[PDB]
């Protein structure tokens, strides 16, 4: 009901970001959403004054069939000043966690005057025919990061009376979600989200106890062919990079010679000896892997085939901090865009119960491909970096 | 007298901590002089400016050609930054055919939008006296001035406001506005759109805004941006190519503008040549020999730029399809239309540059350029019939280690067929040789060695001059190509030669990956396997080569 003084970072304008080019489904459907919102007083249409512009386009969440309109505050979010919680390491350990969309409570809260018109976005028309119809925010916008920091307050006065009732449930709020934690029940659990929502109102399952980090295994075989041999020691060879340890000579030394790929060679006592040390050295965890809040998060996916696909979260060299196997099959075995932009997503969403932050993703796709397609399977509220990769990584097997 | 409804203002600031101009203004003839004491004099009686004291300490320096020209380029450089008046141009093939299409003239309205107040001091000029023996005539802008910065941007959103009512309260026509003219189609009879024609002069009207009840001048074929629009069709003005002894650098520009230009609805347009012919010159003047490629290509173009082609216009209710041809060298051409034999557009795409490549992976840019360009020109992706198999896409795609997707299409049997030309195993093969190769280059004297030992005894060493370690890695899996059997089993230490040839390529610049892809079509099984160097694995000798 008081709006908060909001400014940008030092030297730096607003955002200009180019709108890209929207089918016109979704532009019939930012009018209509658009036009209801500017009923409701919050966006209101500018004139040409304004250079401002942020991207907009629109989507379908799950289990819904009224779309929804998502904004690209990516540019704005970092020219925004840096507002000032600790994350919840609790979060992570708890058996279940479930994510609510609390969006709309933005929209309640007027914002800052001469910020309003940092939040421009376009509306664009089919082949360039109008100009285009130009808004900008009057309340806090969701995906803006302002909006949960300014909201804050208010958020923690509405959850006082449900956090002061069950003090062994862990509440997280990241951008327009709201994560809740817990140990009950599959239908206890349901049951009480559903009272979470009923006491907001008046005012998806998630289970990261299923979750673990991903250990180097090796093979386990009676007879090995030179192939295997060869394919082993890679692999050893690339976990010496991670694992001090690792030794190969012996293994090494059974690839002596001119042999056929498909030979069987049997093992000697020291080869064998030398692979048990080192599965034992592969079953520490790794030395010295600390997390930094002042470093980006990169994650990596490799796609493996058959609706599978590897990643790894680190910020240093083959200092993992986590790993895992995506593998979900979900109306998209024959997109291999859709399958990457969900891996995106989940592990985004991992990412954020973990260190309250996204990642930076390293995409295995060209540029091309990937910003034609993604806006098409993307559900999420909010929008991470990313960079691509057109140099096929060794390590892809490695990770299978 | 009728009142007339206020435009509203813009309101408009400088850039930040920037100040208004104070340029000097220049000296002018007296016959200049009085032309423009008259001018202004009849502007200030209709109300355009207004005479301003001595208290303004800006100016911006007035000329003479009478017609009165102010030159605005330094507070052009002080003003704020505006939303584009056109973020593009629109593409004829996605114009809509409207039974009446009528053009009015506003241009009588750019003077009638008034300028923010607080911005007119910053419009000030001053008109030189005669000898300049008093004080020179001060005026400033009280509406949007012809060569400022924002009067297109404000001119377009106020005309956009007041026709906005117009438009929601007559869905049954269309109204396009560009620069000073208003473009408005309908599909009703001609009496009813000549009827909301009228009304829509009096709405304008009810702002004092005067369209003329003279015969407009733009009449069919409308020629606009280097297009001519029919009442049924569209195409590009007269491409001709013209007849040259020699060719400097300025005639190949203007034949690839040409071209470039006419390949937007001319199928089969190539330009790879002669633009090949400007690489790295950048001088203007030069005469560059025409090479033979270049006297093929333009005698196709000439051939293709015979007679007239004609593209038709936009039809929402029917489907949008586009085909792709591939043409050699990385070109690409590509038809989008709705009937058969009757074109919306057509257009070109060349590959990107690369060190190497494969025709999967241009189709599939291609297809990208293709989606774009409809989802901008008709908000919508067209049907894809293209010249590659649906099993050799599918192997494409399932085994490709990237991740790749095109929308709908459909196999068409049109020649050159894009094909996969060979597959590696995924397992060793059983029965067939095993060829471990190395090689190894002296980074001082550029001498290098390549070769293989096999599991049969066979071996080979061959000295190279002039080479590189990637180059003996690639040259000594070439060698056990060559000397291999049509299964071969290759071992390999090279991370580079297996990040090439894990790519996938068909062609490359280097010449010795091109004779490794000849090696491998020819082959019918090859397994590629890769291990870590200097680590004694046997068979793979680093040895045998740094001698
Ligand atoms: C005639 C015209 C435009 O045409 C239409 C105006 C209104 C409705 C539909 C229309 O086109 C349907 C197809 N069509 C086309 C021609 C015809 O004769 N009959 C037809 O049915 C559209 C334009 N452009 C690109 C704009 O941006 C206008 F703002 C023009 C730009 C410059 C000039 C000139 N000099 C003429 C333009």
């Amino acid at each position: 009901i008081e709006t908060v003084p909001v400014k940008l970072k030092p030297g730096m304008d607003g955002p200009k970001v180019k709108q890209w080019p929207l089918t016109e489904e979704k532009i019939k459907a930012l009018v209509e959403i658009c036009t209801e919102m500017e009923k409701e007083g919050k966006i209101s249409k500018i004139g040409p004054e304004n250079p401002y512009n942020t991207p907009v386009f629109a989507i379908k969440k799950k289990d819904s069939t009224k779309w929804r309109k998502l904004v690209d505050f990516r540019e704005l979010n970092k020219r925004t000043q840096d507002f000032w919680i600790p994350h919840p390491a609790g979060l992570k350990k708890k058996k279940s966690v479930t994510v609510l969309d609390v969006g709309d409570a933005y929209f309640s809260v007027p914002l800052d005057e001469d910020f309003r018109k940092y939040t421009a976005f376009t509306i664009p028309s089919i082949n360039n025919e109008t100009p285009g119809i130009r808004y900008q925010y009057n309340v806090l916008p969701q995906g803006w990061k302002g909006s949960p920091a300014i909201f804050q307050s208010s958020m923690t006065k509405i959850l006082e009376p449900f956090k002061k009732q069950n003090p062994d449930i862990v509440i997280y709020q990241y951008m327009d979600d709201l994560y809740v934690g817990s140990d009950l029940e599959i239908g206890q659990h349901r049951t009480k989200i559903e009272e979470l929502r009923q006491h907001l109102l008046r005012w998806y399952e998630l289970h990261p106890d299923k979750w673990t980090v991903q250990p180097i295994v090796l093979p386990e075989k009676d007879s090995w062919t030179v192939n295997d041999i060869q394919k082993l020691v890679g692999k050893l060879n690339w976990a010496s990079q991670i694992y001090p340890g690792i030794k190969v000579r012996q293994l090494s030394k059974l690839l002596r010679g001119t042999k056929a790929l498909t030979e069987v060679i049997p093992l000697t006592e020291e080869a064998e000896l030398e692979l048990a040390e080192n599965r034992e050295i592969l079953k520490e965890p790794v030395h010295g892997v600390y997390y930094d809040p002042s470093k980006d998060l990169i994650a990596e996916i490799q796609k493996q085939g058959q609706g599978q696909w590897t990643y790894q979260i680190y910020q240093e060299p083959f200092k993992n901090l986590k790993t895992g196997k995506y593998a979900r099959m979900r109306g998209a075995h024959t997109n291999d865009v859709k399958q990457l932009t969900e891996a995106v997503q989940k592990i985004t969403t991992e990412s954020i119960v973990i260190w309250g932050k996204t990642p930076k993703f390293k995409l295995p796709i060209q540029k091309e491909t990937w910003e034609t397609w993604w806006t098409e399977y993307w559900q999420a509220t909010w929008i991470p970096e990313w960079e691509f990769v057109n140099t096929p990584p060794l390590v892809k097997l490695w990770y299978q | 007298m009728v009142p007339i409804s206020p435009i509203e203002t813009v309101p408009v600031k400088l850039k930040p901590g920037m100040d208004g101009p104070k340029v000097k203004q220049w000296p002018l003839t007296e016959e200049k002089i009085k032309a423009l004491v008259e001018i202004c004099t009849e502007m200030e009686k209709e109300g355009k400016i207004s005479k301003i004291g001595p208290e303004n300490p800006y100016n911006t320096p007035v000329f003479a050609i009478w017609r009165k020209l102010v030159d605005f380029r330094e507070l052009n450089k002080r003003t704020q930054d505006f939303w584009e008046v056109q973020l593009g141009i629109p593409h004829p093939a996605g114009l809509k055919k409207k039974k009446s299409v009528t053009v009015l003239d506003v241009g009588d309205a750019y003077f009638s939008v008034p300028l923010d107040e607080d911005f007119r001091k910053y419009t000030a000029f001053t008109i030189p006296s005669i000898n300049n023996e008093t004080p020179g005539i001060r005026y400033q802008y009280n509406v949007l001035p012809q060569g400022w910065k924002g009067s297109p941007a404000i001119f377009q959103s106020s005309m956009t406001k007041i026709l906005e009512p117009f438009a929601a309260q007559n869905p049954d026509i269309v109204i396009y506005q560009y620069m000073d003219d208003l473009y408005v189609g309908s599909d009703l009879e001609i009496g009813q759109h000549r009827t909301k024609i009228e009304e829509l002069r009096q709405h304008l009207l009810r702002w004092g805004l005067t369209t003329p009840d003279k015969k407009h001048q733009k009449e069919p074929p409308f020629l606009w941006m280097g297009y001519e629009l029919h009442p049924d069709k569209w195409t590009v003005q007269p491409i001709v190519l013209p007849e040259k002894d020699s060719w400097t650098v300025n005639d190949i520009q203007k034949l690839v503008g040409k071209l470039n230009w006419a390949s937007q609805i001319y199928p089969g347009i190539k330009v790879r040549q002669l633009s090949k012919l400007l690489r790295g010159t950048k001088a203007l003047t030069e005469v560059i020999p025409l090479t033979e490629e270049a006297e093929l290509e333009l005698a196709e173009n000439r051939e293709i730029l015979k007679e007239p082609v004609h593209g038709v216009y936009y039809d929402p209710s029917k489907d949008l399809i586009a085909e792709i041809q591939k043409q050699g060298q990385g070109q690409w051409t590509y038809q989008i239309y709705q009937e058969p034999f009757k074109n919306l557009k057509t257009g070109k795409y060349a590959r990107m540059r690369g060190a190497h490549t494969n025709d999967v992976k241009q189709l599939t840019e291609a297809v990208q350029k293709i989606t774009t360009e409809s989802i901008v020109i008709w908000g919508k992706t067209p049907k894809f019939k293209l010249p590659i198999q649906k099993e050799t896409w599918e192997t494409w795609w399932t085994e490709y280690w990237q991740a790749t997707w095109i929308p709908e299409w459909e196999f068409v049997n049109t020649p050159p067929l894009v094909k996969l030309w060979y597959q590696l195993e995924k397992e060793p093969i059983v029965g067939a040789e095993t060829f471990y190769v190395d090689g190894a280059a002296n980074r001082e004297t550029k001498l290098g060695k390549a070769g293989y030992v096999t599991n049969k005894g066979r071996q080979k060493v061959v000295p190279l001059t002039n080479t590189t370690n990637q180059k003996t890695e690639l040259q000594a899996i070439y060698l056990a190509l060559q000397d291999s059997g049509l299964e071969v089993n290759i071992v390999t230490d090279s991370q580079y030669a297996l990040g090439i040839i894990q790519a996938q390529p068909d062609k490359s610049e280097s010449e010795l990956v091109n004779q490794i892809i000849e090696q491998l079509i020819k082959k019918e099984k090859v397994y590629l396997a890769w291990v870590p160097a200097h680590k004694g694995i046997g068979g793979n000798e680093q040895v045998d080569k740094l001698v």
